């Protein structure tokens, strides 16, 4: 199994830094970079303890392994194009690789631009109560900037995977905003249980606490923001 | 394009079976792994071929190969929603270390449910924390269905995407619209 931070926020001109490990002690790892709409490409190949090769974009890119088990990806200048999701990769005895979770890294030209999102849940029509005899639930976020988003339902304090679908993909509202919907679909009885509490849960992905901001202004950590509602009629 | 998946794109029913081709050009590859990734995770292994073999199989997922034509194509039998997702088939030599895998651009999968007596409806929404917020449903509709998409500069429509309730095996599908504007309605779209 190998393992990598999830989600990171950099400004572009400054370093990047990221780790991938492995608990099989194999001996040949990659570095991959795929853009969310499309495409999987290489960036290197290290094939042992100090034995690494360019891939096929190596240009903006550097690496780094002094322990077979731990493979670290260095970019001293991060640039505007360089926002995609990296995938680790690894493989024993050239029969299978390995892919890791992936890092979602975005790289801003400015800071102040990151914004925590907006959430909004819309309560189901009664007309889709009346003839449907069910009621669908609807969670909106806007207002945010980084598509670090994870959006999750919880019923009663439980998250629940079941009658929930979230959008893929966050979606374009502006040039430095996104917007992303995802929707709770439960029968009228559940939802005329007044006892029956439903939260629509948005976690967003900010800043680290070594980060530089203004006193002014709050800093866009990494929290969570939801919308909750009750049973009614 | 060394490796050459086919189609770009590939949407079946349920039940039905999914076909996902490609080529290559160099006599050199004799290991062809496929890649399954689901959204917003990395891709696994799901099942690979040597060229010197003509038919893999692993369940419901066979590949089948052809040596001569340089093509080979994966089929997956009694396709699920479930296994909906996008494909890579990836290339090698040697397939020993450092097999360099030559990756093809993959093929998104799409598997429809059957719903069966669809009862296509559209609710409005509202926020009670924000009032004069419209919000527009679409629902209950067939999955050959094509959502329509509209460019008004400030209205906005998601993707239709399906839902599965544990309760009395029946899925359905669902589709969001929204607008900036105060007042609008859902009716006509």
């Amino acid at each position: 199994v190998t393992q990598m931070p999830r989600y990171l926020i950099k400004r572009m001109g400054e370093n990047v830094l990221l780790e991938c490990g492995q608990d099989m002690s194999h001996e040949t790892m990659y570095w991959y970079r795929q853009d969310p709409g499309l495409g999987l490409q290489l960036i290197y190949i290290s094939y042992d303890v100090d034995s690494n090769s360019e891939g096929d974009i190596p240009k903006g890119y550097r690496v780094s392994r002094k322990k077979r088990e731990h493979f670290s990806l260095i970019l001293d200048s991060a640039k505007t194009n360089q926002t995609s999701v990296y995938f680790c990769a690894s493989s024993l005895g050239h029969t299978e690789v390995f892919f890791g979770k992936g890092t979602r890294l975005t790289v801003v030209e400015d800071l102040r631009n990151v914004t925590p999102p907006k959430v909004s849940l819309f309560e189901p029509s009664k007309a889709e109560i009346a003839n449907k005899q069910k009621a669908t639930l609807v969670c909106l976020a806007r207002g945010f900037f980084p598509d670090h988003v994870e959006l999750s339902w919880w019923v009663n304090g439980k998250e629940v995977h079941s009658g929930v679908c979230t959008d893929p993909q966050a979606y374009k509202e502006s040039n430095y905003s996104y917007a992303l919907s995802s929707r709770l679909r439960v029968s009228a009885t559940f939802w005329h249980n007044p006892r029956n509490h439903f939260r629509c849960q948005v976690q967003f992905h900010g800043l680290s606490e070594e980060d530089k901001w203004p006193e002014g202004s709050p800093k866009p950590v990494t929290q969570n923001i939801s919308a909750e509602a009750w049973g009614r009629a | 394009q060394q490796v050459r998946q086919s189609p770009q794109s590939l949407t079946v029913w349920e039940g039905e079976t999914a076909i996902l081709n490609c080529s290559y050009e160099n006599s050199a590859f004799d290991y062809f792994p496929w890649y399954q990734q689901f959204p917003g995770e990395g891709p696994a292994l799901l099942i690979s071929i040597l060229s010197v073999s003509n038919k893999k199989e692993d369940g419901r997922f066979t590949i089948f190969f052809n040596k001569r034509e340089k093509k080979l194509s994966l089929h997956i039998a009694d396709s699920q929603p479930g296994d909906s997702a996008t494909y890579f088939c990836a290339a090698s030599a040697s397939f020993g270390d450092n097999s360099k895998l030559i990756w093809g651009l993959g093929t998104s999968l799409v598997v429809n449910p059957n719903i069966q007596n669809p009862e296509p409806a559209v609710y409005q929404l509202k926020d009670p924390r924000s009032q004069d917020s419209t919000l527009c449903l679409f629902t209950d509709f067939d999955s050959q269905i094509n959502v329509p998409k509209t460019m008004e500069s400030g209205t906005f429509i998601t993707d239709k995407c399906v839902l599965d309730m544990k309760a009395m095996d029946s899925k359905s599908n669902g589709a969001i619209a929204w607008s900036n504007q105060t007042s609008f309605t859902c009716q006509d779209i």
